[PDB]
């Protein structure tokens, strides 16, 4: 097992084990799963009433710093009721640490808006707005960034196809730029890959 | 908070984006897919998989190609559970025929019973 | 003119498919002896209304429906529509 | 590369004078190999700076959602503050003093 | 209650005594990985990759033929299960050899995939793989030997199934060939299903060939036509021209397998089809033109024609959105002679009362029947699926088969009681020592042949059987809702056109006359223009006519099976919806859709506009025909029987016999088939 | 070398030239149809049939890493010579 | 079901929302019919406009009538910034479209389109 | 290459035809590929 197989350590595991579990135990309202990965990255799953109070709780406390945020994404998840997936990201400066609060919504729900308590969420808000269609409350700009102003539909969903649905062409009745439904020039061949024979053991669900 | 209270359906069909044509003209076919039979496996069962009506594909007068008007055509959507899949469908708006899953039947065999005395069941050639 | 079709649709476990199976088990062969070039079919699913259809004249389909009604009554009502 | 044929490919002349090296070549280049399910977000010191990819993987061929967290993005998020009490020229010296390339910011 | 509890990987079940430990994985949802086990074939030992270790046991048993004791502890995942594993996927792929570019099951073989997910990432064994000379099982499987890795699966196969014993091993140690030992052509019925059976890439199909690879070939369900059984299919297309028909997998009818004319009949099905509108030309050609010229000549003729002299003859391969649009349109005009081309008689409650025009039981409820009499028929080719589970409930358990009629090669050994209708006659007597069988007997069943109900006896037959029916009704305590008697027929619109009310046979013709007729799909000598007044106005509709095709009048193309989406009905009343695949080549309109427009430039118009309300119709015509995939049989015996009895008719003692008496005339008798060449070569391959 | 249709325009090795009933020939006007005017099957039938002494023989390509993967074929036929799939090129045998 | 609001508690301020936004159309169109140059009078933009607003009008659910008074609200800032160009406003409309007829035999000689 | 000219290969053309874009003698691409469906043909012959 020892070459070409990634050694992990231990004492990140127990460490992040006891650091979610003291976590969950300051913070009993809002926490439902504390789990930690084999590659020992915390992750915090979460009600949507609490995302101000746990990250007012996590950028200070002064024994979790955790200044920094990145990826704030809501991975598209269809089979459920709440759909969305909202995943903000801390890293800390003081201690080398990474965890990852992800909060849950459907389509229709106002979350509370992280953009007061950290600046860097500005941008990330608007582009989530823009891009999936979670609605953000108490919130100062929501206007569409990295699209079109004409073009709608929130592409980025497993619900808006590869194609969109306009196509942009010039043309010269009219001396301008108009969109036409999408008239393909090759078929885009989706391949069947998922092939069978269940290559991990260790993640069968329990069956019905 | 929690102010409203209402039990009706959703309608999201007209904040999706996608044009009444491709709202009221196609349909999602709801199925288990069958197992790819020259293969023996099972593990492509267990996902419900939306799909959609194909349509018309003709041929591109340049290199023979396969060009389409069909920008819903190559999706599927693979869910868990009938329920959650006729949820989705009837949400989002289209029409839906879910069809049926058929297991398996459960049999017994037995190599005892393929030697046997007086019965039909002797192979004579293994 | 005339007739052209008459259509019954029925259910198995009902008490209108409870009468309407107590007048095809008791008075069908005598209707079928009565009119020859009728072809009155009969249809059965699972669990439906019973409908009773004569289907005639460009396409006038009239409509009853013998819904918990008995034996005479259906035959009082179809001998109503024929 | 690794010594595992399932997730390099093997090289060519014992894929040529080998039946299980062709098998794991073609298996995969066309399925590809698969990824066990899970979420990760690594980062590394891009010369941007924080350069982050967070997968999340369902167990298959194909990866489920993934995401780059972008320094260029992050770094253009804050033109406000480093440009509220100056010049225009200076505005210009502010979007060439970062290393913004306009292909990383999309995404 | 007949419990055992295994404790798969630690995780416990109960599971009933005498299967195997494979089910028992299957039950809790793991998969142990196999090459010569298969759900439909009996279980043999040879592929030694099943293995699995029990705890507290030296050895590695194999799960594919271990029984269960009392209380287990099976580690699928533990140390040597995964050695064994690796050690006989290294043994597997030493004398195979590198083919996987050139070879056809690429996609889809099971050493790959297997050999990914189980074996070693190194080979060894730096010298040798042998080499077999490959064989030629038939003309229409293509055979490569040297691939093959001895499982055993299609011997079994073929001795348990297809009952013609031609497949053997040969040989010993590594020299063991697997085929024919006399260089002779294996050709039989289900002679197509060998190539899903064999795991490696092998015995692969001849047309096929060297055309796909399946991970861009996209799957689409879809129902058979030509059977009256209707397997269910997977169209595995390509782009928007397919590529193959493998065989969609149910329950009840049709379980794993296909038959061979279904499997090769699209060579036909993209040879001859029709593309555009044709009319007869003054000069007395038939050109071409748009929809526009053809739909007005029909429209103001129909306009100009009404009464009792319009006829519809709605035969072949047809929907029943189209019959329920025909019907309706034909309805509108005034009146009505609708036939299908295949003649089953109407004199004692025929079209009505459902119980004398199906197949009563499920097909896979023959299986529990004891004493199974045809009468006039050869099954083998008429729904050889159906004879299939005959052979399979005959090898099971026990059954008394007898057939009537015609020494023909049934590949299970029947008993025969002769060619006379007054046989039957004797039979409903009460003088055989077979009608003794009968009245001792549990589940009894017979099944009329619709192939020997074509000729001039037909209500007597069925009379007779009805005697039949009503006897065992009578002289027996009522078990319960078993059913005797049943029919089968050949083509699927056949028991459509009669649950929505047509007149069988064209005996309605043969009294009127008409001056204008629509052909549905009729297939071969029905009518032709000798038969009828010199006015004929003969309205073709469909794809690739042979016959009918030059004497028409007015051509429109309609689809084709895999092109539209229809409903078809089975031969026991269940109702089965085919998906449109691939749009129809050509203007190539549906059938339904050129009815009602037609009815839209015609004077008129039907009420309804699209396909939703055409199901909606339909099933306030016939109710059955929405709940797909399910059955409800009828009742009424009785009443049935007693309307039987109004009419004696002499029964003519000729020898009746079933056209279907080999392997030619089981290929050449359709349209589809008869368009295609790959029939063709097998025609001439057998013949010769 | 290579086949010409009546129409005046060549065939390829592969039989996809054009009708009378076409725009494709308009299509070609003023601009040759760059033609390979070398078949693949004709200069395999020009090959000589080989002749290997053994009975089950090797076939590489002419080259480690340079050629198809081996293939090994059998010889036991009398009046068909096995074929490389990969090669095309025959052989027989010698006793 | 408890459901979180948007903005609104029943469909009143729904429609109150939605009568504000429809006015602020009104007043926001012959602004911008004078500013990008177009080529269409005042009457049928303002036509369009209500158009837009009656295409929408089946839709019954509080959250949704909110969400859509977002959508129009966003765009009408768009608009009266000068960030949208020309294109998009003519993108609006369908002059360019060659319009596919609704009757069923005109769909047919021009087939496989349910 | 004049030490050592390699693999002659009697295929290999002798010409070398340069690069021709903008001439009479240029690429145009096409369908390397038969009949797809094989249209039906109508009898010649008449009736009556
Ligand atoms: S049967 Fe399987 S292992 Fe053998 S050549 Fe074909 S794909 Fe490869
Ligand atoms: S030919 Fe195929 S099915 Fe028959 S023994 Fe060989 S691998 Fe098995
Ligand atoms: S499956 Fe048990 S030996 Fe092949
Ligand atoms: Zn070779």
């Amino acid at each position: 097992t020892r070459p070409t197989v990634r050694p992990r350590n231990d004492v990140a595991h127990k460490q992040l084990s006891a650091f979610g579990e003291y976590v969950a135990e300051i913070l009993p309202k809002y926490v439902q799963q504390v789990q930690v990965s084999c590659f020992s990255e915390l992750e915090i799953c979460i009600h949507p009433d609490g995302v101000i109070p746990v990250l007012t709780f996590l950028r200070d406390h002064s024994n979790a710093q955790f200044k920094s945020l990145a990826d704030l994404t809501a991975v598209d998840i269809p089979t459920r009721q709440n759909r969305f997936e909202i995943v903000y990201n801390l890293l800390s400066l003081r201690f080398n640490s990474r965890i990852r609060v992800k909060t849950y919504t459907d389509e229709l729900t106002p979350v509370e808006s992280s953009v007061s308590v950290y600046k860097a969420a500005n941008w990330y808000e608007r582009e989530i707005w823009d891009m999936f269609g979670v609605f953000f409350a108490n919130h100062p700009d929501l206007r569409r960034i990295l699209t079109d102003y004409g073009f709608e539909g929130h592409p980025f969903r497993k619900d808006f196809p590869l194609s969109g649905y306009v196509e942009l062409r010039y043309d010269d009745e009219v001396k301008r730029v108009v969109a036409e439904p999408v008239e393909l020039a090759q078929e885009f061949r989706k391949f069947d890959l998922n092939s069978p024979w269940e290559a991990f053991p260790a993640y069968r669900q329990p069956p019905e | 908070t929690q102010l409203i209270t209402v039990d009706e359906k959703l309608d999201i069909t007209t904040l999706t984006g996608v044009p009444e044509e491709h709202i009221k003209t196609r349909k999602a076919r709801i199925f288990v897919p069958a197992r790819n039979n020259m293969q023996s496996g099972v593990n492509n069962t267990k996902k419900w998989k939306m799909e959609f009506d194909t349509r018309e594909r003709w041929e591109n007068p340049l290199m023979g190609w396969a060009s389409t008007a069909d920008p819903l055509s190559n999706l599927v959507l693979t869910f868990s559970t009938k329920e959650d899949a006729i949820a989705f469908a009837e949400k989002n708006g289209w029409s839906y025929d879910v069809e049926e899953r058929k297991v398996p039947k459960p049999k017994s065999k037995s190599y005892g019973a393929n030697f046997s005395w007086n019965k039909r069941t002797r192979v004579s050639t293994k | 003119l005339g007739l052209r079709e008459i259509r019954i649709h029925l259910c198995q476990r009902s008490p209108g498919s409870q009468g309407v199976r107590d007048f095809i088990e008791k008075r069908y062969v005598e209707l079928k002896k009565a009119n020859p070039d009728l072809p009155i079919l009969i249809r059965e699913c699972s669990d439906v209304q019973p409908k009773l259809w004569a289907r005639y004249a460009f396409g006038q389909e009239k409509n009853v429906s013998l819904n918990n009604f008995s034996a005479d009554q259906v035959t009082r009502a179809l001998e109503n529509v024929l | 590369k690794v010594d595992d044929a399932k997730v390099s490919p093997p090289k060519r002349a014992e894929m040529k004078t080998s039946m299980e090296s062709l098998i794991h070549h073609f298996k995969l280049y066309t399925e590809g190999y698969q990824v066990p399910p899970g979420a990760t977000y690594t980062a590394i010191e891009a010369p941007k700076g924080e350069f982050g990819v967070y997968l999340v993987s369902d167990g298959s061929s194909r990866p489920y959602r993934c995401k780059i967290k972008a320094p260029g993005f992050a770094h253009l998020a804050g033109l406000d503050k480093m440009s509220k009490g100056h010049m225009l020229a200076d505005v210009v010296a502010i979007i060439g003093t970062q290393d913004i390339v306009f292909g990383e910011v999309d995404r | 209650s007949n419990l055992i509890e295994v404790f798969v990987d630690g995780q416990s079940v109960m599971v009933e005594p005498g299967t195997t430990v494979l089910q028992a994985c299957e039950k809790v949802g793991m998969q142990i990985p196999r090459f010569c086990y298969h759900e439909r074939l009996s279980v043999a030992g040879n592929c030694r990759m099943c293995l699995v270790e029990i705890e507290k046991a030296p050895k590695v048993v194999a799960a594919c033929a271990m029984p269960v004791m009392k209380g287990w502890n099976i580690l699928t995942n533990s140390e040597k299960t995964k050695k064994a594993r690796e050690g006989v996927m290294e043994f597997l792929l030493a004398n195979h050899p590198l083919d996987c570019p050139i070879c056809d099951q690429g996609g889809e073989c099971d050493l790959q995939d297997q050999s990914m997910m189980f074996g070693s990432d190194r080979s060894r064994f730096l010298e040798g793989k042998r080499a077999v000379e490959d064989k030629n099982i038939g003309p229409l499987v293509k055979t490569i030997m040297t691939r093959c890795i001895q499982c055993t699966r299609c011997i079994r196969f073929a001795s348990e199934i297809a009952g013609v014993d031609d497949l053997g091993t040969t040989g010993r140690g590594n020299d063991m060939q697997v085929g024919t030992y006399i260089e002779k052509m294996f050709m039989s019925e289900l002679s197509g299903n060998i190539i899903d059976i064999c795991p490696v890439g092998a015995l692969t199909s001849k047309p096929y060939a060297f055309t796909a690879r399946p991970w861009e070939t996209r799957k689409t369900e879809s129902i058979d036509v030509m059977d009256a059984v209707g397997s269910n299919i997977v169209v595995s297309t390509r782009t928007g021209e397919v590529m193959r028909i493998l065989p969609r997998m149910h329950e009840d009818i049709n379980e794993e397998w296909i038959s061979d004319k279904t499997r090769f009949a699209y060579d036909g099905l993209k040879r001859q089809r029709l593309t555009e509108p044709m009319v007869r030309n003054e000069k007395g050609l038939l050109t071409h033109t748009t929809w526009e010229d053809a739909l007005s000549r029909v429209a103001g003729m129909l306009q100009s024609c009404q009464g009792n002299d319009v006829a519809a003859i709605a035969g072949g391969l047809v929907d029943a959105e189209a019959l329920i649009a025909l019907k309706d349109l034909l309805n509108r005009v005034d009146s009505d002679t609708l036939c299908t081309e295949e003649v089953f008689p109407t004199a004692g409650a025929g079209t009505d009362l459902r119980s004398n025009y199906l197949l009563n039981t499920t097909i896979a409820g023959v299986e529990e029947a004891d004493v199974v009499l045809l009468v006039g028929t050869n099954p083998r080719f008429e729904a050889p699926l159906f004879n299939a589970r005959i052979r399979k409930s005959w090898l099971h358990n026990d059954l008394k088969v007898a057939l009537i009629g015609s020494p023909v090669d049934l590949t299970y050994r029947y008993d025969h009681l002769g060619d006379s209708p007054k046989i039957l006659q004797d039979i409903a007597s009460g003088s055989h020592p077979f009608s003794q069988v009968l009245q001792e007997a549990k589940k009894p069943m017979v099944v009329l042949g619709s192939s020997a109900l074509q000729r001039n006896d037909g209500a007597a037959i069925l009379a007779a059987v009805s005697n039949i029916a009503q006897k065992i009704r009578t002289s027996s305590g009522v078990t319960g809702d078993w059913k005797v008697m049943n029919i089968l027929h050949r083509i699927a619109s056949q028991v459509a056109a009669l649950d929505l009310g047509y007149k069988p046979g064209v005996e309605a013709i043969r009294k009127n006359p008409p001056k204008m007729l629509f052909l549905l799909g009729a297939d071969g000598g029905c009518v032709t223009r000798q038969d009828l007044p010199k006015d004929c106005f003969i309205v073709y509709q469909g794809h690739h006519g042979d016959v009918g095709a030059p004497i028409a009048d007015v051509i429109l193309p309609g689809a084709a099976y895999t092109e539209k989406s229809a409903t078809y009905v089975n031969t026991e009343g269940r109702a089965q919806q085919t998906k449109v695949a691939v749009m129809p080549p050509g203007l190539a309109r549906e059938d339904w859709k050129i009815i009602r427009a037609l009815s839209e430039i015609a004077g008129m118009t039907l009420p309804y506009d699209t396909l939703d309300q055409v199901r909606n119709r339909l099933e306030e015509v016939s109710p059955n025909l929405v709940r797909y995939d399910d059955v409800e049989g009828a009742n009424y015996f009785q009443q049935a029987s007693e309307l039987s009895k109004l009419v004696n008719q002499q029964l003519l003692a000729d020898p009746l016999v079933p056209p279907q008496l080999t392997i030619k005339d089981f290929y050449m008798t359709d349209s589809i088939s008869r368009a295609s060449q790959t029939m063709a070569k097998c025609v001439k391959a057998v013949t010769e | 070398g290579v086949r010409t249709s009546p129409t005046g325009e060549k065939v390829t090795h592969t039989g996809q030239v054009y009708d009378d009933e076409d725009y494709r020939r308009v299509r070609f006007v003023g601009r040759q149809k760059e033609v390979n005017e070398n078949f693949a099957i004709d200069l395999i039938a020009e090959q000589p049939v080989s002749q290997v002494g053994s009975r089950v023989i090797s076939c590489d390509g002419g080259g480690g890493a340079l050629g198809h993967p081996r293939v090994y074929i059998n010889l036991d036929k009398e009046t068909k010579t096995g074929t490389c799939g990969y090669c095309g090129l025959q052989f027989r045998q010698q006793h | 079901t408890s459901v979180k609001p948007i903005f609104s508690r029943d469909m009143n301020e729904a429609k109150r929302r939605v009568r504000e936004l429809y006015r602020a159309w009104y007043r926001e169109v012959p602004n911008t019919v004078h500013l990008f140059q177009l080529d269409i009078s005042v009457k049928q933009g303002r036509d369009k406009v209500r158009e837009m607003f009656k295409k929408n009008a089946h839709v019954t659910d509080p959250r949704v009538v909110d969400l859509l008074v977002i959508k129009g609200k966003m765009e009408l800032e768009e608009t009266i910034n000068v960030w949208k160009q020309r294109t998009h406003v003519m993108r609006f409309f369908h002059e360019t479209e060659a319009p596919r007829p609704k009757d069923f035999l005109s769909k047919f000689y021009v087939g496989h389109d349910p | 290459p004049t030490v050592k000219p390699p693999t002659a290969r009697k295929f290999i053309w002798t010409n070398h035809k340069f690069n021709l874009s903008g001439t009479p003698q240029q690429y145009v691409p096409y369908s390397t590929t038969r009949k797809k469906i094989q249209e039906w043909v109508p009898p010649s012959t008449p009736y009556k």
